[PDB]
């Protein structure tokens, strides 16, 4: 039966009725439009849903939305405030660090936290830092350029 | 002010930033799973658990009973409509759905439509089917074998396919190219003769977004219109037409943002047929959306290529002949993505950047109980087999004449002057200069230190690691076109591009192919912006919709830059040619009196009477000069005359621990060579992923069957993607080569890559053990077979 | 993709959870971090009925010390392992160890509970927490238990631990100065599970081995303890041919399954490599 | 007017006008057809949308 | 109407359809591939109806 | 706010509303049947017209409120399994439309007066069919478009 909850997401409260069995990345892309978060397997090793519950990196599609009841939840979608892009989202944008744009907001939700436990890091520890979310068009040498540059902006 | 205003511009060969971006950083993309239509339904499918065998009754009534699902379909529903069968690119037919048969695990049987995915999937488990198992077919040779089994009882009786002659009933075609007497001759009398067999491992392109649809079929109006996960869309329109009996101008076929294609979504799948049929049906929307495991399972795989490579040459190492036979693993159905006369694409361009004066290839392919496929993941047509084979043939003739690997290629190199050169096979390379790029890789890495240090670690019986220098120059083959030569089911492979200028004087570009992700609203801009004297910040691009952009063949062969890059230009240059025509009517001059500089037309010897491409726009609209339409736009089709031959030299040194057989990549330098660039930054981006797709098929991607057909590491659990740990720092550079028969002179280079890095790295790897005689090693060089190899060879620790 | 129908239940204390565990039965299962229960559930691999998450119970969480004796939570999350200031001084092994356990993200929900109880041959803490001496605590509808890490695990996803219980807590001895220790592990790719792996934790005398437990990842249908390799170490000066013989003695009780990653013969001799090289690090850090 | 043949020999067509209800998708269609002999039923036409 | 047949022998003609195909599968030598146009049409004066 | 229960062509449809909801935004804006039209504030143009407990009704002077246990028929719901009613057919044949902004109003009005009279005479007709307002037509193939209307639902 389905489950009444609500669910902060961006800062907005979200009050829906669902299964018990409803991934969090389908609740956030069927329930609630915001399509940015992606499906790309269904093992857990993308990264491309990867949200920020609770003030973790959390993979969306090994999440259950019933487990949400109350919780903080962030997408890409709320990033951006009042128009001004986020470091990370100017980062991924100035250092050309996505082509197809299918793992970016996975990538930005990452960079988005990754930068917060570790403000400068080295580029080992962002490849590592990174590590949960694939990606097949850019070879990942620029995504580090964008993290490098965000985690700049935001000691400026 | 010159200098600045052509600046301003930001159109050829700047580096400007991409004006897709804003809507992927925000979630704010457009792909097919982002759709949601009123009354939308969810189809998803049954597979076979089986990889051959009879099917003795599939149960729909307990799935139909589940609330929630409005149908159930099989072959038998699909029949009547002449749709259990579908023609491929190929020439041969392929199963929508599995009527008396299944070919291949995983293959679709049935499906199931309900009101989510969630209800589909419990559907799905819902209808059981009983099969009878027949015996498998997983290796091409066996295939061939007198009392191997009759996998295709439909075309029982024929003698020919669609390629020729049918020897057995699991052979699908014999193709070859070159001189075959003329190569035999040289063989038999040559001095230095060498032979190497290699096995191209069947890999999958595995995009990020899999493969999904939503059809929708409107009773009311009767039209169609279907958004797709398609690198073709006009092409899929003109098909879907065919086989629907809908006629075209209703039919609508929409590729909006696609999470990348790499081949994989060139041609139609039964998902997609299915997913129209039920909409048809149902008189509503209908998403079909598959995961990663299906993606992996039955799309469009790439390679699978059994090579035998072949060279003739004297002492000096200069190449005399070549002489290769391939057997091509091409699966249950034929479904090979290639132009119609090519089976087995371009693979004839194996005589790569040596002028080598005879030669001859044969590929037979032959059907297996496996997914179709074989042209995908960055191949250019079979390209990626073709330089494969040639580098690593040229490695084994080096070590056999104890010749160093460089010097060999620099020795039958095409020499410069030698362009525009046709080789054995009957290419016309456009241009080319190969020693030039390659005395700058070597220089860049000191290749001399390197073979001193790899000479010092051999030296000592005991060092811990095994050093080896990998060497690739190649030659690609890209920009499908001629249509005398290239048709994909019968349509010319030209390409298109229409421009309009507004009054104003900004912009709306369409054109017919469809980006995935490279970056066309952003470089297509950008040569119009040169062209016309208009940003390229307002020069608006768009693909994908059959409805709205000229015909185009697509994206995939990196054919974009090459026939759509010279539609654009050409388009451009006819509203340049009007643009001209007015300026000097407004100016009450003659056309020859003006001078185009950067965005202006200029009388010559008065630089204060111009008029700006801004002013003439307005022009057109308010008042066209006696005997000229008013307006101001064109649109061109372009066949072309030629492919673009871009090439590259790419040097990678490897260290591989004894201990566990880990190859570590210590440094890969690749220069690349596409003639003129429209935008350096994306091209580089191109060559990153492109780049990191190779090291992951040499290093460690593979698609196993075990003896009973079934597919093993399907998913991500086992089926390799690197990322960025395992992803080593590229260092990119580049030479320029123009195309002399193209518009602007740009070369395609996506694919370049992807096809000049996998034997780059196998020539690293076998070049580690080259030392104690090793000629070569199949791959993927994982560690468990790298460790297999050190043992074998005595190296382990 | 899509897990089958079941009920979420959420209590807030232990005692209520294994209160459900016996009302409900075997169609129940635990929901801790579902890192590996979930991708079980949408491959349809497992199909429980009723999912008790236990979240939301405080008993479960916290790293404590108790005298000597570290104490830390069963919900534990596998990255708060890596950033205890406690574990980082009294457990570095587990600290550093955590790290090599699949990705950042997964590593914000899995459990050192769960990936213990979970008994995976894949996972990394079954063998860590032989080596380090784990004891770890299970409460059923009789009360609680203390059972040692040393013979909990009973074959591939099989513990010792009963259908009607919960594991509470871990507890382990903290490191005694200058103790040496190493985890080893041979893989694919970042995020993957072990090919092969060896936790090794010793303590050091002049320059003899005073102490030492070897255990081995995923070459066997359980974590393996190797005995024998200890023996060959204990009490005996730390040279290159008494290394060698624990090696072999490691080598020689491997019975590794062949799959993707390897052959019984690549595994073995690998899980000979991860041993050799676990000694000699464990060795360089004793002090 | 902008008319495209499609490879089947349907088509589709754009002008710059916009009805209001006078039936431009009707008759415009008609003189296309009498002008290129394909049936006026699968001359689509469209009008309004300036993009 | 809807074909353009040779003079006198009325058996060998093509149709717009057979000629929309040759278009898109091999445009004749000096032609672009395709069938289509545009035309801005500026009216040489009023119409006068009655 | 009051719970309602509407049977909106042959399907249940359980709503809370506001009082001073009119029924016709009801039906555009919650239900998404926008084939009803506004053309007035007076009930004068009839272009909101549907059928609600068998008879025609200007759905822009009645609330949704009232509706709860009503059975209303909007132009959406005339086509039985895709064909067309005799009434849509009339108006298509006959060329009954133009720009279509009153044909919604005119087919529910239609659809009511043909079975309130089977066999009218043009005079009835255009009496039958006062509320309803075209700008387009002139009225004179709406008489025939109902008239084709008449003698196929006598056939
Ligand atoms: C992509 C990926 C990579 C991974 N890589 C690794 C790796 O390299 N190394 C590794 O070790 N692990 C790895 N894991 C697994 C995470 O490390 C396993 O997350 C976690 O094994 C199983 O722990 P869990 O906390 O998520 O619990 P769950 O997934 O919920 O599983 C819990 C299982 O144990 C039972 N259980 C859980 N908690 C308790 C408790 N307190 N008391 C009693 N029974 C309990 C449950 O009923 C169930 O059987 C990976 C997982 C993924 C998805
Ligand atoms: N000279 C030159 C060239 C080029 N460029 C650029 O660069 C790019 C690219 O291009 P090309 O080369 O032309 O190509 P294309 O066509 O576009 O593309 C295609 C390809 O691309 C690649 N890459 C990629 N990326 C991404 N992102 N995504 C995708 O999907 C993809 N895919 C892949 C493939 S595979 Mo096939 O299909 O197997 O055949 S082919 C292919 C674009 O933008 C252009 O413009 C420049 O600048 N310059
Ligand atoms: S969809 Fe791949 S990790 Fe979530
Ligand atoms: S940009 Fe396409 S997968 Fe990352
Ligand atoms: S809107 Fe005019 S009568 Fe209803
Ligand atoms: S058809 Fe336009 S108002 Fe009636």
């Amino acid at each position: 039966a389905k489950k009444i909850i609500t669910v902060n997401v961006n800062g907005k409260a979200q009050e829906k009725a669902v299964e018990p069995r409803t991934l969090l990345i389908h609740f956030l892309r069927e329930e609630l439009n915001l399509t940015g978060a992606h499906i790309g397997c269904e093992t857990s090793h993308c990264g491309a849903c990867t949200v920020d519950i609770d003030g973790r990196s959390v993979k969306s599609c090994t999440h259950l939305a019933v487990q949400c009841d109350g919780s903080e939840v962030l997408t890409v979608e709320g990033l951006a405030n009042k128009g001004v892009l986020h470091a990370v989202q100017e980062g991924f944008y100035k250092e050309h660090g996505l082509q197809c744009g299918f793992c970016t907001p996975g990538m930005l939700m990452r960079a988005y936290r990754f930068l917060q436990e570790n403000p400068n890091p080295t580029e080992a520890e962002i490849r590592m830092g990174m590590t949960g979310n694939l990606c097949r068009c850019t070879g990942y040498q620029n995504i580090v350029k964008a993290v490098q540059y965000a985690a700049r902006k935001l000691q400026e | 002010d010159a200098e600045a205003r052509e600046l301003a511009l930001a159109g050829m060969g700047a580096s400007r930033l991409r004006k897709e971006d804003a809507r992927f950083i925000q979630g704010k993309g457009n792909y097919v799973d982002d759709i949601k239509m009123p009354g939308m339904l969810h189809m998803d499918i049954v597979r076979a658990p089986i990889a051959h065998g009879r099917i003795k009754k599939i149960h729909k009534d307990a799935a139909l009973a589940m609330p929630g699902v409005h149908a159930v379909l099989t072959a038998e529903d699909l029949k009547p409509l002449k749709l259990h069968w579908m023609p491929t690119l190929a020439g041969d037919v392929a199963a929508v759905l599995a009527d008396e048969k299944v070919h291949f695990q995983m293959q679709e049987v049935a499906i199931v439509i309900a009101d989510d995915r969630y209800i589909a999937a419990d559907a799905v488990e819902a209808v059981k089917v009983e099969y009878d198992e027949l015996p498998v077919v997983i290796d091409p040779i066996d295939a061939l074998k007198p009392d191997a089994p009759v996998l295709r009882e439909d075309l029982a009786g024929k003698t020919s396919g669609a390629h020729g002659p049918r020897e057995h009933h699991n052979h699908i075609f014999t193709w070859g190219a070159g001189d075959k007497a003329a190569t035999d001759a040289v063989f038999a009398n040559a001095p230095v003769t060498v032979s190497q067999h290699m096995y191209y491992p069947r890999v999958h392109p595995c995009p990020l977004e899999t493969c999904g649809c939503v059809a929708s079929f409107d009773p009311i109006k009767g039209d169609l219109t279907t958004y797709i996960t398609s690198q073709a869309p006009h092409v899929v329109r003109t098909v879907v037409s065919m086989l629907s009996g809908i006629p075209e101008s209703k039919v609508r076929i929409v590729s909006p943002d696609i999470g990348g294609g790499f081949g994989n979504k060139v041609g139609i799948y039964p998902g997609y047929v299915c997913a129209i049929v039920a909409s048809i049906v149902l008189g509503r929307p209908v998403k079909w959306v598959e995961d990663r495991v299906e993606n992996i399972s039955t799309t469009a795989f790439a390679r699978d290529y059994h090579m035998d490579g072949e060279l003739a040459a004297t002492p000096d190492g200069k190449i005399l002949g070549l002489r290769v036979n391939v057997v091509a693993d091409h699966g249950a159905f034929d479904a090979c993505a290639d132009p119609t006369k090519f089976p087995a694409g371009l693979f004839h361009i194996c005589s790569g950047s040596y002028d080598i004066p005879r030669a001859h290839c044969s590929v037979k392919g032959v059907y297996t109980n496996k997914a179709p496929g074989g042209v995908a993941y960055r191949c250019s047509f079979r390209v990626t087999e073709a330089v494969y084979l040639i580098e690593r043939m040229v490695d084994v003739l080096a070590q056999k004449l104890n010749m160093d690997k460089a010097e060999i290629r620099a020795k039958n190199f095409i020499r410069k002057e030698q362009f525009p050169y046709t080789t054995q096979f009957g290419f016309e390379y456009d241009s080319g200069d190969y020693h030039t790029a390659l005395k700058k890789v070597l220089d860049a890495v000191d290749y001399p230190a390197l073979r001193a240090e790899q000479a010092a670690r051999r030296a000592d019986p005991n060092s811990p690691t095994l050093m080896g220098i990998g060497l690739v120059t190649f030659t690609e083959v890209v920009g499908a076109g001629p249509s005398k030569m290239c048709d994909i089911l019968g349509v010319g492979m030209f390409d298109s591009c229409e421009i309009r200028i507004h009054p104003t004087g900004s912009a709306i570009a369409r054109m017919g192919t469809i980006t995935q992700g490279q970056g066309h609203q952003t470089t297509y801009a950008q040569i119009i912006a040169t062209e016309l004297g208009i940003p390229s910040e307002v020069i608006q691009v768009e693909e994908g919709d059959t409805s709205t952009a000229p015909y185009g063949l697509g994206t995939y062969g990196s054919r974009s830059t090459p026939v759509a890059g010279a539609a654009i230009a050409l388009a451009a240059r006819k509203i340049h040619a009007k643009a001209r025509k007015i300026a000097a009517h407004m100016l009450e001059v003659n056309e020859n009196d003006l001078d185009w500089e950067v965005d202006r037309f200029k009388v010559k010897g008065d630089d204060s009477k111009f008029k700006t491409m801004a002013d003439i726009a307005w022009q057109a609209y308010h008042q066209p000069p006696a005997g000229l339409e008013p307006g101001l736009e064109a649109v061109h089709y372009y066949d072309p005359p030629n492919f673009t031959y871009p090439f590259g030299i790419y040097l990678c040194v490897v260290d591989i621990d004894r201990a566990t057989g880990e190859t570590k990549v210590r440094r890969f330098y690749a220069l690349d060579d596409c003639g003129t660039r429209i935008n350096p930054m994306i091209i580089e981006g191109q060559i990153h992923g492109g780049l990191t797709e190779g090291y992951a098929v040499a290093m460690g991607q593979q698609m196993p069957f075990d003896a009973q057909g079934n597919l093993l590491g399907n998913t991500l659990m086992d089926y390799f993607l690197p990322t960025a740990v395992e992803t080593p720092h590229w260092e990119t550079d580049h030479t320029v080569t123009p195309s002399p028969h193209h518009p602007i002179g740009a070369k395609g280079v996506a694919e370049s890559p992807h096809v000049g890095s996998i034997p780059t790295f196998t020539a690293a790897v076998v070049d580690a053990f080259a030392h104690v005689g090793v000629t070569h090693l199949d791959m993927p060089h994982t560690s468990y077979r790298v460790w297999k190899s050190l043992k074998e060879h005595n190296l382990a620790l | 993709m899509i897990p089958p129908r079941f009920e979420y239940h959420a209590p807030k204390s232990v005692g209520e959870a294994v209160a459900l565990l016996g009302q409900l039965g075997s169609d129940a299962k635990l929901l801790a971090g579902g890192h590996s229960l979930l991708p079980m559930m949408k491959l349809r691999f497992a199909q429980p009925e009723h999912l008790i998450d236990i979240n939301r119970i405080p008993e479960l969480r916290g790293i404590r010390e108790e005298g000597s004796t570290v104490v830390i939570g069963a919900m534990t999350v596998e990255n708060d392992l890596i950033s205890s200031p406690i574990v980082q001084a009294r457990l570095p092994l587990l600290a550093e160890a955590a790290k090599l356990i699949a990705d950042p993200q997964v590593r914000n929900r899995g459990t050192i509970g769960g990936d213990i109880a979970h008994g995976d041959p894949g996972n990394d803490h079954p063998a860590l927490s032989i080596a380090v001496e784990a004891h770890f605590v299970l409460e059923g509808p009789n009360g609680r238990r203390t059972v040692p890490a040393d013979g909990f695990f009973l074959g591939t996803y099989m513990t010792l631990l009963e259908e009607n219980e919960v594991m509470v807590e871990i507890r382990v001895p903290a490191f005694a100065q200058g103790t040496g220790w190493a985890y080893e592990k041979l893989k694919r790719k970042t995020g993957d599970w072990a090919t092969a792996g060896c936790a090794v934790v010793m303590r050091k005398s002049g320059n003899t081995v005073s102490h030492i437990r070897i255990a081995l990842t995923n070459v066997a249908p359980t974590a393996l303890r190797a005995e024998a390799a200890e023996a060959a170490l204990l009490g005996k000066a730390f040279t290159k041919e008494a290394v060698q013989a624990a090696a072999d003695a490691a080598i020689a009780i491997c019975e590794p399954a062949e799959d993707l990653r390897g052959d019984a013969d690549y595994k073995t001799a690998m899980a000979g490599q991860m041993v050799k090289r676990a000694l000699n690090a464990a060795w360089a850090r004793c002090a």
